[PDB]
DNA sequence: ATCAATATCCACCTGCAGATTCTACCAAAAGTGTATTTGGAAACTGCTCCATCAAAAGGCATGTTCAGCTGAATTCAGCTGAACATGCCTTTTGATGGAGCAGTTTCCAAATACACTTTTGGTAGAATCTGCAGGTGGATATTGAT
DNA sequence: ATCAATATCCACCTGCAGATTCTACCAAAAGTGTATTTGGAAACTGCTCCATCAAAAGGCATGTTCAGCTGAATTCAGCTGAACATGCCTTTTGATGGAGCAGTTTCCAAATACACTTTTGGTAGAATCTGCAGGTGGATATTGAT
């Protein structure tokens, strides 16, 4: 090559940029379309019945547990926790924040009657 | 050894007709027809949960279609007690038409 | 005069004489063997029967539409959700009330969309 | 030796991004780094309730294995209501 | 002559004699020992509607102390309850030995 | 044979007769255990004393002879265990403890 | 000044007098409202379940024991009216 | 003159009604506002001296509480001066609302 | 800092309002003494269902880096509630018929209890459907840089 | 306001898990038909416990003035979210031994079912008293001003 014109052109496509990244809270706000469509659990079931069997062991010793019973304990569990975000969060809100703390489950749990 | 059986009681055949009834061409999972089941004995304990404490609170010993109907009112929340409501009596009333 | 038990004419269940669906025979029953009260009228049964095939179609009704909506033919535990937690009344009652598998109604604070 | 593992601190079984999904169902947006051993505490205290009562359900009945009907009692008991598992 | 009853069971004697077990020299308003008796109502209601239940679940048709006890441990608070099963066994043990 | 009543033997002041009729009547059971009426009484009673005592020291605190509805509150909501128990049930004319928040103390 | 309401009768210093009771030291000037409407649906739902008692019982008269009653299913029980 | 700064009286007369136990609403009021409320249940009703004074003593309770969770509210959101939000949130949370 | 105004204590003091002890009257419990019954425990044992092992693979968990943007701190103004001084309109406080809430007696519709006859829902085992969950692939939005 | 970069649809496809489908078996239901028991509607009637009036009483509505508190606006340190790399440990498919529920028969301890006797807690005045709530006096501790 001698010829007219491609002569050392090496930053011909400029329009190819480098790299790409979902502002933070883009991605929190897919999860939570993701997870309120869903209905599957969100705790490991391994740990899970682990923790059971540890809480159980250590209230009565030599137990069993119909596979059942403790997928009963998961899903009282986790709709459980679910109900308290959604408390939890309306607290932070109130407080003109949106980032869910200790403070808020507390006065959220305050409020139920937990530890009132 | 022997012929040992077991048997436990469901809604389900009785869900299933009434399911067949409003929506002809749809079916209902296992897992929901547990649930269905689980939904009707818990509002009979406590349809018969009130029935029973209403007729001590008036000294009566029967239970009768009267304490279910206030049962009924007292749970049920508004325009479902008033359907619940006309559909007991509905079928009282066709019930004692048979001589 | 045990002639009666014989030909002619023949049995009719309660639930059929009631105009239902749901089993009066066996609701009378329960009540019953659940120590409610000393005794239990012939009537009761008949409307515990009524009012819980009402309510067990006011579900269906309501769930079944919801698996209209996702285009599914069975109904599964989400579509129960799903029509409890739309119906005010439906999830007044079974507001102490968890249903597994059924998750929740999609809802975001307004508060925590974007610009 | 006859069997037997020891359980202890199972509790960490509830993983960071398992307690974030929960949040996310509520409809949770942003969390605190603080959010992960508290919601543990408030987990383990649910839970001793709820066996507890399941568990006395069983000693009552003369069992050794807690069944689904253990747990379904205990939850109505503590107000907690659950359908699907034999009500 | 005259002729008319009506006849209202309280607890009020009851309450009364335990007062004096304790505070031997105390007395008790009107509407405080209203109280008191609710309160012995709402507790008993409350203790027998579990141990009815227990027996429920296995399928019994008699509530003995057992279903009393059990009943306890659920409705009482850890210390309360421990000593309420404690005072419970005492009372049935002293009834037993000795008649 | 001279009678002397259930209570008398279970040796406690509460109607072990009354609590049988009452169970009996509840509607609870088919039947009932001769002796869990005698349990239960034994409990009712207990707890009887329980809160009669915390709220004879309540007068005795406020330098009263006669117990009033103020001084079955105060005992309750004053112990752990009590207030639990009794965490949804309001007694007529206690009135509430006192208790103000902090953060609305005066600055100096 | 004659033409009252009645819900208008639970008047701003009883409202005050309460709120101090539950430890409140300032209050925002629509809280009257907004608790006259609170004691409204309260009333309404407790006095719905009371009258309903008398009805079944054949009473043209409330009773204390039909509001008590109603209370325990509220799961707001009262102690000094009954048992 | 003498005059007392904003929020002193009011600290006073925490300390006093939480130290009686009184009703604080003037009773005919609430009588008329019970008896306008059950007419729409049933006509022509007579009401027992003590339903009314039971009636009473339970709204004062749950009121009374109300607020007690209400202040919690308005000081989780660093405030002292409780607000309708702070009413709401509380009834949310306690399941009367949510 | 020094009053000066109020509020808040403590010690008494005394009347009335609502606990007391008093007596006598039953019916209703509750105790006792037989008789007939039965719930449910013990003693097997058949047969789900639980605990436990193994072993391969993929989906997640962990840990780290990087910086957008969130909470928290500071400041400052307008403006919302608090404190205040009393007349006035309504809420207390009692008396006075009478409406119902209840004791009481009666009488029949309705519930039981008992014993055959009979229809029906639960289930164990196999056979055949059949919604639909994942797997794709490619058309259709939704972000975020610029 | 474009374009590029990803995520999000959304209908098409079909292989498997899990509904839906009979065959039959049988036991507990559920129903049908005399006989016996009784709970409560129903009519009355007395006796409280209400709703109504009047006078007699004590809190609330009002309008002014200003302290103080709530938000708004500004800033900035760093927490917390997004993304990426790596390696574990949950999830899955199977299979085994055996604890331990869950049937079944079988009795006796305990419980119901009258009947008879004794006692006792509730009730209705009737008189007796007593704890203590309002009232006083006066000391002293807060609170707010200068
Ligand atoms: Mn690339
Ligand atoms: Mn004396
Ligand atoms: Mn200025
Ligand atoms: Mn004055
Ligand atoms: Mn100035
Ligand atoms: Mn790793």
């Amino acid at each position: 090559l001698a010829t007219k014109a491609a002569r050392k052109s090496a930053p011909a496509t400029g329009g190819v940029k480098k790299p790409h990244r979902y502002r933070p809270g883009t991605v929190a706000l897919r999860e939570i379309r993701r997870y309120q469509k869903s209905t599957e659990l969100l705790i490991r079931k391994l740990p899970f019945q682990r923790l059971v069997r540890e809480i159980a062991q250590d209230f009565k010793t030599d137990l069993r547990f119909q596979s059942s019973a403790v997928m009963a304990l998961q899903e009282a569990s986790e709709a459980y926790l679910v109900a308290l975000f959604e408390d939890t969060n309306l607290c932070a809100i109130h407080a003109k924040r949106v980032t869910i703390m200790p403070k808020d489950i507390q006065l959220a749990r305050r409020i139920r009657g937990e530890r009132a | 050894k022997k012929r040992r059986k077991t048997r436990k009681e469901s809604y389900a055949i009785y869900v299933y007709k009434v399911l067949k009834q409003v929506h002809p061409d749809t079916g209902i999972s296992s897992k929901a027809m547990s649930i269905m089941n689980s939904f009707v004995n818990d509002v009979f304990e406590r349809i018969a949960g009130e029935a029973s404490r209403l007729a001590h609170y008036n000294k009566r010993s029967t239970i009768t279609s009267r304490e279910i109907q206030t049962a009924v009112r007292l749970l049920l929340p508004g325009e479902l007690a008033k359907h619940a409501v006309s559909e007991g009596t509905k079928a009282v009333t066709k019930y004692t038409s048979a001589k | 005069g045990k002639q009666g038990g014989k030909t002619r004419a023949k049995a009719k269940t309660r639930s059929s004489r009631a105009g239902l669906q749901f089993p009066v025979g066996r609701v009378h029953r329960l009540l019953r063997k659940g120590n409610y009260a000393e005794r239990v009228g012939a009537g009761a049964p008949v409307y515990l029967a009524a009012v819980l095939e009402y309510l067990t179609a006011e579900i269906l009704e309501l769930a079944g539409n919801a698996a209209r909506d996702n285009k599914k033919t069975r109904i599964i535990p989400r579509h129960l959700q799903l029509a409890v937690r739309n119906d005010e009344e439906l999830n007044k009652l079974l507001g102490r009330v968890t249903i597994a598998q059924g998750g929740v109604l999609p809802n975001i604070q307004s508060v925590l969309l974007p610009k | 030796k006859r069997h037997r593992k020891v359980l202890r601190d199972n509790i960490q079984g509830i993983t960071k991004p398992a307690i974030r999904r929960l949040a996310r169902r509520g409809g949770v947006k942003r969390i605190s780094g603080l959010i992960y051993e508290e919601t543990r505490g408030v987990l383990k205290v649910f839970l001793e309730n709820v066996i507890r009562d399941a568990v006395t359900y069983t000693e009552h009945a003369k069992r050794k294995t807690v069944t689904a009907m253990d747990v379904v009692y205990a939850l109505k008991r503590q107000g907690r209501t659950l359908y699907g598992f034999g009500g």
